[PDB]
């Protein structure tokens, strides 16, 4: 089968910023590394396919937008995309 | 790199590779992996955030699959969201 | 019997950086 990539590395660097004292066992570390393969290769994939089927050449934030709104329940979707045009607003500029 | 231009921890490369991975015809333009990576670090934060107060609460110092359940079986759109 | 297919936390070791 498919193999996941590792995120550990980046979500013990999220877990510092949230939770500076708090440390994480090597088992919560793994159930984290696969929602975290589990929820990109879901919105990828609504991005990759929205692309498709709209006849659009590129993948751009508003596949993303519009994937995450569609996948994502309720105020984590306003809130997710809240982060999201935050990350572009500071990347474009 | 471009994720600290982004203000995130969360690796904009890879993201950019990995939507390059669902259709190697179709280009990926560079706010779509931006904008990801910042969607997953906020729901990462988010779990940790959760999970880490129940740690806390149950007078520990580290994050176990317990504390992990607690925080998203009660959290009614992240127990919707990941089961 | 928890020790033998329970969650056992002495042996769920610390994730380590480095």
């Amino acid at each position: 089968r498919s193999r996941k990539e590792s995120y550990s590395i980046y979500v013990y660097k999220v877990l510092k910023q949230v939770h500076p004292d708090t440390g994480i066992s090597s088992k919560a570390m793994g159930i984290m590394n696969s929602f975290v393969n589990d929820i990109f290769e879901r919105i990828a994939g609504e991005a990759s396919r929205l692309a498709h089927y709209n006849k659009r050449s590129t993948i751009t934030s508003r596949e993303i937008q519009t994937a995450v709104r569609l996948l994502l329940p309720g105020e984590l979707a306003k809130h997710a995309v809240s982060e999201g045009t935050k990350a572009v607003t500071k990347y474009t500029s | 790199t471009r994720s600290s231009r982004a203000g995130l921890q969360f690796p904009v490369g890879r993201v950019h590779r990995l939507l390059r991975k669902g259709n190697y015809s179709e280009r990926v333009g560079a706010g779509a992996p931006v904008y990801l990576a910042a969607v997953l670090e906020y729901l990462t934060a988010e779990i940790l955030e959760l999970a880490g107060n129940a740690a806390r609460d149950n007078k520990k110092t580290r994050i176990i699959p317990r504390h992990l359940q607690l925080a998203i079986r009660n959290d009614e759109e992240l127990n919707k969201l990941l089961g | 019997d928890e020790d033998e297919d329970g969650y056992i936390e002495e042996e769920d070791e610390d994730f380590q950086p480095e």
